[PDB]
């Protein structure tokens, strides 16, 4: 989750037309919501245990 | 470039299907066998029922 | 920095009160001192509560070493456990540079004696200026029609 | 006018009294009298259009 | 706990350095794309003719061997504690064990 | 007495299977988000490459 | 033929949103297996 | 005439420049790798242009 | 010719600095990951002593 919540953290730096909203940006997008996903899955498994 | 850019993904995502595939190899050997193990159980619970209607 | 609470039952003004401290550790020679900060109005004999010493952590002889300390501790002292609160800048830098993670912060608790002493904060907000006159200037000779 | 009255009215001497600037909730505004919507003047039900 | 603290204690002083790598690599990097045409190219006083706060080459492979070589350490202290704890904890079983099945006779 | 035994030894040997049952699909879900996160990364990695 | 280029491009999309869907299609039968095979082999046991 | 291209021209070099920097460095910032932290906000930020 | 080697001298560095910056974060996993294992073995550690 880190590791991807930073990488995007400094790519909202790049300057002026850099700043894009290319593949990366999405895959990066959709994988911080599908990590987050997985916790909160295990988080219920942990209760249910 | 532009054909670069398509041919890298493109031999990307066969690596990517490539592992897809190799442990759907084993998965339906794996589906297999729990088939096959399976019947050897539908085996014995026949087995007790007549040994007893006798 | 730290705070301790102590008792004060036979009072009218609370049932505890809260005493600030800040506690010293020394890389000289390991030693601690707890320092209480002198409060204005309290009645208390604020001062020195602990002196340079190699303060005895439990029954068998050891003494505090700064390995065991965060943010967020809740150390006992002859007798008075002391829950530190927050360090400065310059203790985390010394603590995460040995392998310690610093602990989160708490706040500092309160004294209620102290803060029931706040004298009034002498102040009124000015009243608007959209009275009758300005209501009668900017607004004159305008009225609405409605049918119904 | 008045339109919702404040909540002291039932022990407020009316029959002796008027209503003043402190009886009263809110008042009668122009966003009040839509162009469009029904009204509701004192026992009367209106229709501004 | 303790190995712990010294690993830990180890990562800063690696990461101290990892970080200070970087922005040197980026100097270096916008030192070399630099042309006699590039966009602000100006001019300077006494520039880097003298440092009072330098290190040498000689130098600079020592912080690096000697940093590396500390995590290493630590490193090879750590595999030693993770298979001393295995046995303490197989021991302390067995002993008990041993014991239980004892009183039971 | 036949009946409370059995009312027991039932419950008993139900929680022994409501608890079997998280135990080995545990196993399956952390083997998936792990797997998962994994190869969903590199997928930023080739991405952001 | 002569397949301009846009088609040409709708062609690599196609192929590449195909493996996603498809990987994603053979990996949804495997956690479909897994909560299977583990509770078909428990049960019987 | 010429000249108007190398400013343009030039301000993309750097730009073009700054991306391989915020961007190669991205492509690398592996897991437990100096600098990955936590950033709350970095999964609903787009100020693409 | 001047301006080349000062080029050709910093690419080198360049070459050297990053080949320290990598066996220095190839050793922070090392390490990262050493501590990884002494923690979770902290907690197997933890659960015995109330284990017994």
């Amino acid at each position: 989750l880190k590791v991807a919540q930073t990488r995007l953290d400094e790519r909202t730096r790049r300057p002026n037309i850099e700043l894009c909203r290319d593949m990366a940006q999405l895959r990066l997008v959709n994988e911080v919501y599908e990590v987050d996903d997985t916790i909160q899955t295990l988080q219920q498994r942990l209760r249910d245990a | 470039r532009e054909m670069e850019k398509l041919y890298s993904e493109l031999k990307w995502q066969e690596k990517n299907t490539l592992e897809e595939i190799a442990e759907l190899h084993e998965d339906i050997r794996h589906l297999e066998e729990d088939l096959r193990r399976k019947l050897q159980n539908l085996k014995l619970c026949h087995t007790r029922l007549e040994a007893r209607t006798y | 920095d730290a705070y301790f609470q102590e008792d004060v039952p036979m009072s009218i003004e609370e049932h505890y009160r809260i005493r600030q401290v800040h506690i010293y550790y020394y890389l000289e020679d390991d030693s601690m001192s707890v320092i209480e900060p002198v409060v204005e109005n309290s009645g208390i004999p604020q001062g020195k509560l602990i002196k340079r010493q190699r303060l005895s952590k439990n029954d068998r002889g050891d003494h505090y070493h700064w390995k065991d300390l965060n943010r967020g501790i809740n150390i006992t002292i002859y007798g008075k456990t002391f829950r530190i609160v927050d360090c400065d800048k310059f203790t985390q830098v010394f603590l995460e540079s040995q392998g310690i993670e610093l602990n989160p912060p708490e706040k500092m608790a309160l004294d209620p004696y102290t803060e029931l002493r706040k004298q009034p904060l002498r102040k009124y907000v000015t009243p608007t200026d959209f009275d009758q006159l300005k209501q009668f200037l900017t607004f004159d000779k305008q009225v609405l029609r409605f049918y119904a | 006018m008045p339109k919702v009255l404040v909540e002291n009215a039932k022990n407020f001497p009316r029959c002796v009294l008027e209503i003043s600037d402190k009886e009263v909730l809110e008042w009668y505004t122009a966003k009040d009298f839509i162009v469009g919507k029904p009204l509701t003047i004192l026992g009367r039900t209106f229709f501004i259009y | 706990c303790e190995q712990i603290r010294l690993n830990r204690s180890a990562k800063y002083n690696l990461e101290k350095d990892l970080r200070d790598k970087f922005t040197a690599i980026t100097i270096d990097d916008i030192c070399f794309s630099l042309n006699n045409n590039s966009p602000n190219i100006k001019y300077s006083e006494n520039v880097v003719r003298v440092e009072p706060n330098s290190v040498s080459l000689e130098d600079w492979l020592d912080f690096s061997n000697t940093n590396v070589e500390k995590a290493d350490k630590q490193r090879n202290n750590s595999l030693t504690l993770k298979a001393l704890v295995d046995r303490i904890l197989f021991q302390t079983a067995s002993d008990l064990r041993r014991q239980c099945d004892v009183v039971d006779t | 007495w036949y009946r409370s035994n059995l009312t027991n030894f039932q419950e008993s040997n139900t929680s022994r299977h409501n608890s079997e049952r998280l135990r080995v699909d545990t196993s399956r879900l952390i083997q998936d988000k792990y797997q998962q996160t994994r190869k969903t990364q590199a997928d930023s990695t080739q991405n952001l490459g | 033929p002569r397949f301009r280029l846009p088609d040409w491009q709708t062609n690599s999309y196609l192929l590449s949103t195909n493996a996603e869907r498809q990987r994603d299609a053979s990996h949804q039968i495997r956690q479909e297996a897994r909560v299977l095979r583990n509770e078909t082999n428990n049960q019987t046991i | 005439a010429n000249r108007a291209a190398q400013h343009e021209l030039e301000k993309d070099l750097s730009d073009k420049q700054s991306a391989y920097r915020i961007d190669d460095k991205c492509h690398h910032l592996r897991n437990t790798s100096d600098g990955v932290s936590y950033f709350h906000g970095v999964e609903r930020v787009d100020a693409t242009v | 010719k001047s301006q080349s080697d000062v080029n050709k001298k910093l690419e080198q560095r360049l070459e050297e600095v990053r080949f320290w910056k990598k066996e220095l974060d190839d050793k922070l996993e090392q390490l990262v990951y050493a501590t990884e294992d002494l923690l979770l073995y902290q907690t197997r550690l933890q659960k015995a002593l109330e284990s017994f």
